[PDB]
Order: C-alpha cells, then structure tokens, then sequence
RNA sequence: UGCUUCUGGGUCGGGGUUUCGUACGUAGCAGAGCAGCUGCUGCGAUCUAUUGAAAGUCAGCCCUCGACACAAGGGUUUGU
RNA sequence: CCCAUAUCCGCAGCAGGUCUCCAAGGUGAACAGCCUCUGGCAUGUUGGAACAAUGUAGGUAAGGGAAGUCGGCAAGCCGGAUCCGUAACUUCGGGAUAAGGAUUGGCUCUAAGGGCUGGCAGCCGACUUAGAACUGGUGCGGACCAGGGGAAUCCGACUGU
C-alpha cells in the first residue's frame, strides 16, 4: 500500500483567508504542496500543470474555494533521489462539491 | 424628584438647529451649553432636554444679534434609553425659552422628545406630540 | 514655566507597571475577612467567560424615573461547573506575614487536575502523586495524615481547599483543569478542617458558594492587545497632521531637568492581558444546568415566569467562539475582564452591602436568546420555523 | 415589553434591538437593522423587496 | 492549549447559525413594439413560476461522530 | 552594435539629463485616461515568514460642521454633455462655464436630414438629431475623464520675465 490513490475536496478558501491579492494564488500552491505532505507523508511533492492551471484560472486574488484533487504516492524511479517514494497531485474537474468525501481510488 | 439618565449628545458648540417655535427665528445658533464643566479642548456638548444659549441667525431683527435661553426638543443622534430603544429624529430642533425654562413662543411644531418633555412642563404643555 | 491650561494627567499610575500578567488565571489577593461566627463557607470559584446578552426586567427604585418600568440591560454569562475538593492548605500567622504550614491531599486526582502538573502530558509517564496516594491507604500512612490534621488544628490560622475545575464538561479544547486555593470562612479552625476533610474528592456546586441577587467581585485578566503606541495605550491627544516623525506620539517627555524620563510619562508597549479586579458585578441568576429527566432533556434554564418558551441560555448558533453553555451558570450584570473562553475568579464582596442597588431583588421578565453571529431576529428555531414556514431544504 | 414590527420589513423587534424614528410630520417608525433602516430611508417601496411581508404578502408566497 | 479508554485531534462532508436578496436552464396567450408568412413564426429590455432561490459562511462561528487517513514517534539536556 | 529605468554625461547597470522618425482595435471631442492586438518584458541591485508600535501612500467614518490653526494648511465639494437661465460693473470687447435649475441608463419604435440610373420609379448609403412607448429597488457623464461658488479691499493694466 506504499503506491495508493485517494481523492480529496481542499477547502482553499480557509487556506489563503487574509492573505494580500498578490499572494493569494501563489500562497494556494504552497497550501495544496503542504497538504499533499500532509495526507501522504510524502516531502516530494509534484503539482501537476493542469491543477497549476485550475488554481489560476481566475487570476492571482480570485481562486476557487474548493478543488478536487487526486493524490497518487508513487514510487520514485531516481536511484539518485533521497526519496523513494513522491506524491503526485492532479486536478479533478468537478461540477459540484456538495457531498463529495474522500475516496480510495483503485487502478 | 426623578432626575434624567446621561443620553448621547449630539450637538457641540456651533451647531445651528432649527427653530420649532412661532417667535420668529428660524434657527438657532449654539453658542454654549448650561451646566457644562468640561475640560481642555473639549466642546460643550447638547443633548435634548438641555438648556443652551444660542444666538438667531436666520429670523426676525428684533431677534437677531443677542443670546437667547433655548431648550433642545429633538436632536438626529440617536441616544438610548433605559427600556433599550435607539431613537432619533429627522433634525434637531430647539425653542427659545428664559431663564425659567417658559417659552418665549406659544406653539411648536414637530414632535418633542419625552426626555425634554419630561423636565420643562412648560415645553411640554405646547408640544402637539412626544417621541 | 507653568503649563497654560490645566488638565488631568492621561490614565492612572495606579496601575502601573503596563505589563503582561504573569499569572493566566486570576489570582484572588484578598479574601474576605474571616467571621468565625458565621458558618463554615467558601470564599470564591471559577468559571469560563461564555458570552454576553441582555435581559428585561422591571426595575423597583422608589423615586426614579424607572420605578415600575422595564429596561434592557446587558449581562455576562459564566459558565461554572462544579468544583472538586482535591486537597487542604493550610497557613500559620508569622511576624512575616502568612505562611504556608500544611498541605494535604485527597487519595485520589482526576486526570483532569493531574494535567495541571506537567508541562507535556503527552510525553509524561502520570506518576504524580503515585506515592503520596499510597499513605491513604496502609494504617502507619493514615495515622501520619490525621497528624498532619491534628497539627493544623493546633497552629494553623487559615484554612484553604484546594479546588480545581472540571474541563471535560466544558466545550474547550483545554483538557488540563485549573487549579486554585479558596479560604475557607466561618466558624473554628476545628470546624473548617472537618468540613474540608468530608468534602476531600466531593464536588461543590457554584450554588453553595453564591445566591441570587448577590454582589462580587470578578477578578480576571483583561484581553490582550499586543504592542500599543501611547495613543492607544494611554489615551494622549493627536498630535497635528503638520506633525513631521509622527503624530501618534506625546510630544514632551519630560523638561530639561531632571535630566531622565519620568516614570510617570505615557510610552508604548504592551495593552491588554493585564491583571484586574472588577468590584459590584450584581449576579442576576445563578442557572442549572442540563438534566435528563424521565428520559427528556431538561434545559429551559433561560425561561423567566413571565416567558414560558422551553429555551435554554444558548443563542441561536451558539456562544461566538465559545461553544454550548449545558452546565450551571451564573448571569453578571454589565461587562467583565477577558476573551471569550477566559477564566473567571468569582469571589465574594469584601464590603459590606448595605445600598438600594446592592439590595435590590432582581426578577427577569426575558431573556434575549437571537443569534449572535449576526443581526438575529428569532429567540428560537421553533419561532423561526413557524415564521418562515417549509423551506427548500424540507 | 410589547414587540414591534419594523416599517419596513414586517419583522417583529425584540427589546433592545433596532432604532427607532421620528419624522418631524410626526410618525414614528421602527427599525429592525440598518439594513431595513437604509431601504425606508432611500424611498423604497417594501412591496418590491422580495424578503419583505408585505412583498410575500402582495405575492401570495406564504400562501 | 492538544498529541489512543474503540480512544484522540485533524481533513472532507452534513446540520445549525448568519449575510446578500430570488441563481443557470426551462416554461409562460406576461411584455412596449417591430419583422416575415396566412392566426402562426421570429427579434425584444424587462416581468412571472420553478425560487426566501443561488452563493458564501472559520480560516480565531456552534454541533456532528458520516467518510479518509493519521496517531503508540523524534532531537538536546538535567542528580541531593 | 547601444542610442538609454544597463553600451552616452552625472565617480556606478544612478528614479536625473540627453536631438529625432513610424504609430493598430474599443470607449471617447480627443495623440486624455482605461482595456486589448503586433512587438516586448519579468517588477527594476535579493528572497522566505509574519501582520506589533511609529511611519510613508491610499481610504471610510455616526452627530456637529472651522469650534482646529497664524491662516480652511490639508482634504473635501463642483466637474462631461443637452435644455433653460444668468447680476453688479465695464475700456461695450467682456464679466460668463457668472450665479441658479432640470435632464442623462437599457430596450422597442417613429420622423427628418442623401447619392446613382432611367414633382415619378427603381437601386444604393452615412452617420447624426429630435420625439414616443416600455422598463429596472431613482439607478444611469455608474469606471475613467472631469471648474466649488459669491461679496469685497490692496498691488500690478494685461500676455511675457
Ligand atoms: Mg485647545
Ligand atoms: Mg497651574
Ligand atoms: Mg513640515
Ligand atoms: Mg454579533
Ligand atoms: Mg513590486
Ligand atoms: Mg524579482
Ligand atoms: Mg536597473
Ligand atoms: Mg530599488
Ligand atoms: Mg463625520
Ligand atoms: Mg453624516
Ligand atoms: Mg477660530
Ligand atoms: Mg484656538
Ligand atoms: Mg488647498
Ligand atoms: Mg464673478
Ligand atoms: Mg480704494
Ligand atoms: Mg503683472
Ligand atoms: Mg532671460
């Protein structure tokens, strides 16, 4: 169970709540990162470009509140690498979030 | 015997209020405020149910150009009472009166505020309603 | 030269310095002076600032202007749980002033107060008291404490139990419980060691310490504002916005000579979180909290006989940023010291009342019980529902 | 203490909330925020605001 | 202040509360009129119903015990 | 080759100075301001985390309204356009946007204002103006742009330096 996906809603709302119009996408990145550490343990962390694109899609000070976003702990292919394993992180276009939970998801 | 709650003051020295009265004067100009200590650099301050003296800027000549005793009726900051109520009036309003606290006029017009009513029975027998 | 205008100096020496309290909890400084006539009571309790509403009532003030008329008036909830009885202190009277002489302790401890010991409960092995518990329990240790009992009655002059709160009732996330002596008045010193020791381990009610209509002192820390310029923390006047390097400032701080800064002039630092006792806080009920009964949950402790309304002292929503008061509280007029979540040292008058306002007997027609997390406007969800009728979500 | 209701919106007004108003023509109205106070006071007409009692009322929308 | 009593906090969700004020789409022989075809079909700000709707709401709001994982750890010191 | 917030002069990759040519769409009177395309750049000799005081630069404030101060300094008010209206005084040119009012959105229409071919017919067209209905929680020069006014006294006619 080292190599796990699951699906989450992130609350980026609560996460850059008074932060300064020209931080507050870039503070989200740094909030998704941080949370991905969190849930999977996992310090190398890879934020995929499209989830870039959705946390700026509406600019630098108008982000989404929620987001739903996949989190998959891989095995690290660089034998050179400190960390065997990385969590990479994708977006999930999502019409509504009411309701949503974590989920396991299996491939 | 029953003696009057401190209520916001809206009113410093310098404000013009209207006259609500029949004497003649149209408004009145505060030019300070009965039983006012203060201290430094604050301005004596009116609330309704205080006697003022005021000078007449708009109105009659005779009126013009002399200090006048004059009562505060109605005033448009809001000043709480003890049953919780935040009332406030459209404008701010006063009547001539003398040192005696009678009228120099016979009629007003507008609404009196209890707070004034309540300490000038002279005042109060001529005001056509209480707020 | 002398100053041109007379004026009273900004804010009072009295309370100097303008530190931070080194102490979180209120301390009680004084206690009221024992009466060895009267019976063995308490002194003092603790409760947790909950919120503040206001109530209606009919004032009874002969020769005012508001004998037989309702008024608002605005009150802090207090939430107070009761207390346990966990040890004894007691104290010998020296020509240095009070010494502490004797301390016991009740053989068992709640995790709760046991808490308060440690600084990482978390890494901590809870071996306090371990051994201590054991001399409550062989003949040779229980014949040590009634000794220790004996020698208090002999020369100790103040009594003091040691009682602490009960954090698992309340809706905090503190856990660890707040610990405090409170001097025990009344009769013989004989007489307070016996009541302390059948009450080692029992809990007391905020009701056998105070009663209704009653008037005490609240003796807190104040809410905290962090670093404050002289025109916050002092209240100077404003300087011109001519002023070049500022106006926020006081202007003069001090004349040539002495050639030093005064103690006594205004300077910035720290505002707020300061030690305070607050005098003539009027208790206007002293409510129960929630019992099962029959099976229902009995909680209407914010009904007045003159409303009816099954309601408890909880606003719609609750507490702002305190929780769900479901234990005794007690109702203080007016304002007192701290944050939401603060701990309240409630302590008896050291004066005494005789005054029409320390007399009166207040009876409450309403309770105010809207949200507060807004501009509320329904007492009760009942009263909402009924008003808005089915929604979208039904 | 008897509860009023607000000029504007029909909501009821507990003790110790709201303000109250004088006009100098002599009616008295009561306001439950400054909310309802602002609409009443920039002329508009409650039976157009669709949070009113008097705009459910007209609308049918309780019934 | 918190960091295993099948317990703890955390995340998401749900509910309460509260703010604004009635969402998109769909329907309407509601709409000042105008255009084309012999009453119908188009364009049309707006109006009505769906719809006190939609949206937000602790980040320092209140209650969950639904879902998810995590939590029995690490470092430096200290002795009469 | 640079030709200038880094190739020149100011001790320097210095917010200063230093002569020119070309010059898109929208709004608008407009080379105004605001947004965009072609072309260009990486925030101006560093970043991270916080969000105390005191600052610098922007705002908003109940009731009053210059009581502040040497002094209304500062800020604020006015502001576009259309229609109406406009005094003292005057060197008859002005004063004058005197002062003072009203109006302004969106949508659907009506009328008028032309050219070419052969008092008529047909075919083409360019933005304008005026009027009317309807319509929105009276909001409409909705951002941007954009005069506060009046009564006087002294001095110097004025524009210019
Ligand atoms: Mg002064
Ligand atoms: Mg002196
Ligand atoms: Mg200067
Ligand atoms: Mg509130
Ligand atoms: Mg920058
Ligand atoms: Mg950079
Ligand atoms: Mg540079
Ligand atoms: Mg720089
Ligand atoms: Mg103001
Ligand atoms: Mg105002
Ligand atoms: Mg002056
Ligand atoms: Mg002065
Ligand atoms: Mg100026
Ligand atoms: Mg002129
Ligand atoms: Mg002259
Ligand atoms: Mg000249
Ligand atoms: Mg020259």
């Amino acid at each position: 169970n080292e190599v796990v996906t699951r699906e989450y809603t992130i609350n980026i709302h609560k996460r850059i709540h008074g932060v300064g119009f020209k931080k507050r996408a870039p503070r989200a990145l740094k909030e998704i990162r941080k949370f991905a550490m969190k849930e999977m343990g996992t310090p190398d962390v890879r934020i995929d470009t499209r989830l870039n694109k959705a946390v700026w899609a509406k600019g630098i000070r108008n982000v989404p509140y929620r987001i739903r976003v996949r989190l998959s702990r891989k095995r690290n292919e660089d034998e050179d690498s400190p960390n065997k394993l990385y969590t990479l992180v994708t977006y999930v276009p999502v019409t509504t979030f009411k309701n949503l939970q974590t989920v396991n998801v299996d491939e | 015997s029953g003696a009057k709650f401190r209520i916001s003051l809206g009113l410093p020295v310098g404000a013009v209020i209207n006259c609500a009265d029949n004497t003649g004067a149209k408004n009145l100009y505060i030019i300070s405020v009965k039983g006012i200590k203060g201290r430094l650099n604050r301005l004596p301050a009116a609330g309704v149910g205080d006697m003022v003296m005021a000078t007449v800027k708009k109105g009659k000549p005779e009126l013009r150009k002399k200090v006048h005793p004059a009562v505060v009726i109605r005033q448009r900051k809001s000043y709480r009472r003890k049953d919780g109520v935040f009332l406030y009036f459209e404008d701010n309003a006063g009547v001539i009166v003398n040192n005696k606290g009678e009228m120099k006029g016979s009629a007003i017009t507008g609404p009196v505020a209890k707070e004034c009513a309540d300490l000038w029975p002279r005042i109060a027998s001529n005001a056509g309603s209480i707020a | 030269s002398h100053r041109k205008f007379s004026a009273p100096r900004h804010g009072s020496l009295g309370f100097l310095p303008r530190k931070r309290s080194s102490r979180h909890r209120g301390k009680v400084k004084s206690f009221p002076k024992d009466d060895p006539s009267k019976p063995v009571h308490l002194t003092a309790f603790l409760g947790y600032k909950a919120g503040m509403t206001h109530i209606v009532r009919e004032v009874d003030r002969p020769g005012s202007k508001v004998n037989k008329k309702e008024v608002v008036e605005a009150v802090t909830i207090v939430e107070t749980p009761p207390m346990v009885v966990v040890g004894i202190v007691g104290y010998v009277e020296t020509p240095r002033g009070l010494r502490t002489f004797k301390t016991v302790f009740a053989e068992h401890i709640s995790d709760e107060c046991k808490r308060r010991f440690y600084k990482n409960w978390h890494k901590s092995k809870k071996k306090a008291f371990t051994k201590y518990c054991k001399k409550w329990q062989d003949d040779a240790g229980k014949r040590q404490l009634d000794k220790d009992f004996s020698s208090m009655k002999k020369y100790c002059q103040v009594i003091r139990v040691l009682a602490h709160t009960q954090m698992r009732l309340l809706p905090l996330r503190q856990k660890k419980a707040h610990l405090m002596e409170i001097q025990v008045n009344g009769g013989t010193v004989a007489e307070k060691l016996d009541w302390a020791r059948e009450r080692l381990e029992q809990q007391v009610p905020v009701s056998q310490v105070f009663g209704q209509d009653e008037m005490i002192d609240v003796i807190g820390v104040t809410k905290g504002k962090g670093y404050k310029g002289v025109t916050s923390r002092w209240h100077t006047k404003k300087l011109p916005r001519k002023t070049h390097r500022g106006l926020r400032k006081v202007a003069c701080i001090g004349a040539w000579h002495p050639a030093r800064v005064a103690f006594s002039v205004a300077r910035a630092g720290q505002k707020g979180y300061h030690h305070r006792t607050e005098i003539n806080k009027k208790i206007y009920k002293i409510g129960q909290g929630y019992l099962i009964k029959d099976g229902k949950l009995i909680k209407n402790n914010a009904s007045t006989d003159y409303d009816l309304s099954d309601k408890s002292i909880n606003p719609l929503g609750g507490f702002v940023h305190y929780g769900e008061v479901t234990n005794d509280f007690v109702m203080l007029k007016g304002c007192v010291v701290g944050t939401k979540k603060r701990v309240l040292t409630l302590r008896k008058s050291l004066l005494v009342q005789t005054k029409r306002r320390a007399l009166e007997k207040i009876d409450l027609k309403f309770i105010d019980t809207t949200s507060k997390f807004g501009h509320g406007r329904f007492q009760t969800v009942e009263e909402k529902k009924a008003f808005m009728g089915p929604l979208k979500k039904d | 203490m008897k509860v009023e209701l607000c000029s504007f919106s029909g909501y009821k007004i507990y003790p110790g909330h709201g303000r109250r108003y004088a006009r100098t023509d002599g009616k008295v109205f009561q306001f439950l925020n400054a909310k309802c106070e602002s609409a009443f006071l920039s002329k508009r007409n409650p039976r157009q605001i669709n949070w009113t009692v008097l705009y459910r009322r007209k609308h049918k929308k309780g019934q």
